[PDB]
RNA sequence: GUGGGAGAGGGUGGUGGAAUUCCCGGAGUAGCGGUGAAAUGCGCAGAUACCGGGAGGAACGCCGAUGGCGAAGGCAGCCACCUGGUCCACCCGUGACGCUGAGGCGCGAAAGCGUGGGGAGCAAACCGGAUUAGAUACCCGGGUAGUCCACGCCCUAAACGAUGCGCGCUAGGUCUCUGGGUCUCCUGGGGGCCGAAGCUAACGCGUUAAGCGCGCCGCCUGGGGAGUACGGCCGCAAGGC
């Protein structure tokens, strides 16, 4: 309970499952979802069918605190991403946007051999 | 793709060497940090790679960015 | 860094006359020059391998001229030496 | 010596006091490393790509002491002592490599 | 010599931001993770996802090339200092001062060794999950040496262009990096591709020769036994020649 209004989702999207996350506007999250939450537990996490249930029910009980338009910002490539957005757009909450915030470095730390491979 | 004009075109007399140059600099630059490639920017080796050393400064000094988020989507 | 003085300096102070740029003194002072240089910045930065080799020509290079000298003429030979600071 | 162009950019949230007070240093320690300042233009207030000390924006300044060489690593690790002093840029200067003309 | 140019060539000091890990605070709740599927594992002592701050280690996105520098190994955030090689123009100086180079001496990826330090990520060994007929493996979760720094060793490699260095001679075309010019193009240095003559077992090479020649060095003489044994020399050792 606070009635928010106006927010931020952030959709964290990975070739494993995707999480969605719906904050106010200075950051902090008010209410999440997930391929797990949403019940798939699994090889199913990952689906983009999942990601629209998660995303859905991010904004469902995002709704409930009143949220109305939110500022979708995405990470990550994972399957079911560009699906998550199409949710949260499709869900009454006003979409104010999107971006791609998907962290990379500049040479950091030397992943681990399922991701090495120097070009 | 890249066949509209270069950055080089829509410009002009200007210090390639000039690491404060924001407004003109900036143009060198994506949607992001990314520094234009040369298919982009359509300058010489020696040119581009001058660009380079400069926009880095611009950097260092906080004049430019070294990423920037992408809108739209 | 030697500047353009400071070679210059060296040049018209060997130079057999006015105007005499290469000839083999000149040349042996000149890089006894640029040698004994480099042999202080090596003094230091003992990990710096390939300036060395750079060094380690110079060195080739300046005997191999003195090598000549002391055959063609004995005399501004043993000049060469006594002016600069070799054979000891 | 050799024309180098000093960059800085201190806190731009001084008062008039506050900041010439930084610029005393900037000229003081400057000249103590045998400053030979051929010029100047301060530029000011600029707003960042990116915060730097958490602020928004930035204080900066330019010059173009001439000085020895031999001093200069030093004169920036003196520049640098400074609080209100948040960035100092020492590039050696260089002819205009003028592109499209 | 003089005047110019390019560069991830080397060494020392400083310093920038992105990312991971960890700590602190906020807010928030039941999972995250991971896979072909899974499990181990982590989470209500509140994990994951989000925001703020901090510490620290390592590496430097885009530019970036089909590019450049280096004798080779190899070399890329940015700045300064110290330093090597090299290319062009002028035709100014010396006057064969040249080439090669047994042995010597120096450099020499990675792994490895010794002492001290550091230790974020990664990860031989190892500890577990899974797979399998078995699995001392491929897959997953952890993890020590190591990976990093300094100082001293070690001297190996598909250390590769599998092509020793130097000089001269022998059609062109085309792309490209860097200098000069009277700058359509000419001329010099370097990197590529197609190709004359020619060479070659063939493949292929072809002014960056594997062509035509000269000089100097190194090396080969069927396979296995064997890069082993013995000896010597080197190394702390592994082990090297
Ligand atoms: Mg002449
Ligand atoms: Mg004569
Ligand atoms: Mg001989
Ligand atoms: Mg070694
Ligand atoms: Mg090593
Ligand atoms: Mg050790
Ligand atoms: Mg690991
Ligand atoms: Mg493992
Ligand atoms: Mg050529
Ligand atoms: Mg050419
Ligand atoms: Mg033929
Ligand atoms: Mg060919
Ligand atoms: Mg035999
Ligand atoms: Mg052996
Ligand atoms: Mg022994």
């Amino acid at each position: 309970k606070r009635q928010v209004a106006s927010g931020r989702a952030y959709i964290h999207a990975s070739y494993n499952n995707t999480i969605v996350t719906i904050t106010d506007p200075d950051g902090n999250p008010i209410t999440w979802s997930s391929g797990g939450v949403i019940g798939y537990k699994g090889s199913r996490k990952g689906t983009p069918y999942a990601a629209q249930l998660a995303a859905l029910d991010a904004a469902k009980k995002a709704m409930a605190y009143g949220m109305q338009s939110v500022d979708v910002i995405v990470r990550g490539t994972g399957a079911g991403r560009e699906q998550a957005i199409r949710a949260l757009q499709a869900s009454g909450l006003q979409v104010k946007s999107i971006v791609d915030d998907t962290p990379v470095p500049h040479n950091g730390c030397r992943p681990k051999k399922k991701f090495r491979k120097a070009s | 793709p890249s066949r509209k004009a270069k950055v080089k075109a829509t410009l002009g007399e200007f210090d390639l060497r000039d690491y404060r140059n924001v407004e003109v600099l900036k143009r060198f630059l994506s949607e992001t940090g990314k520094i234009l490639p040369r298919r982009r920017t359509g300058l010489s080796g020696k040119e581009q790679r001058i660009l380079a050393k400069t926009i880095k400064r611009a950097r260092i000094l906080g004049l430019l960015p070294f990423t920037e988020k992408l809108v739209r989507k | 860094p030697i500047t353009k003085e400071e070679k210059q300096k060296v040049i018209q102070e060997f130079a057999r006359f006015p105007g005499d740029t290469g000839s083999t003194e000149v040349q042996v002072a000149l890089l006894t020059l640029r040698i004994n240089r480099l042999s202080e910045h090596l003094k230091v930065h003992k990990k710096d391998h390939h300036s060395h080799r750079g060094l380690l020509m110079m060195v080739g290079q300046r005997r191999r001229l003195l090598r000549y000298l002391q055959r063609e003429d004995p005399e501004r030979y043993r000049a060469l030496i006594e002016k600069l600071g070799i054979r000891g | 010596m050799r024309r180098y162009e000093v960059n800085i950019v201190l806190n731009p949230n001084l008062d008039q006091s506050q900041l010439a007070l930084e610029k005393e240093i900037i000229q003081r320690a400057l000249e103590n490393y045998g400053a030979r300042v051929e010029k100047v233009e301060e530029l000011g207030l600029r707003r960042l790509a990116y915060p730097i000390a958490k602020d928004p924006q930035g204080y900066f300044l330019w010059y173009q002491v001439e000085m020895p060489e031999d001093r200069v690593n030093d004169l920036a690790r003196e520049l640098r002592i400074r609080d209100n002093v948040r960035r100092v840029m020492v590039v050696k200067s260089q002819e205009p490599f003028l592109a499209n003309a």
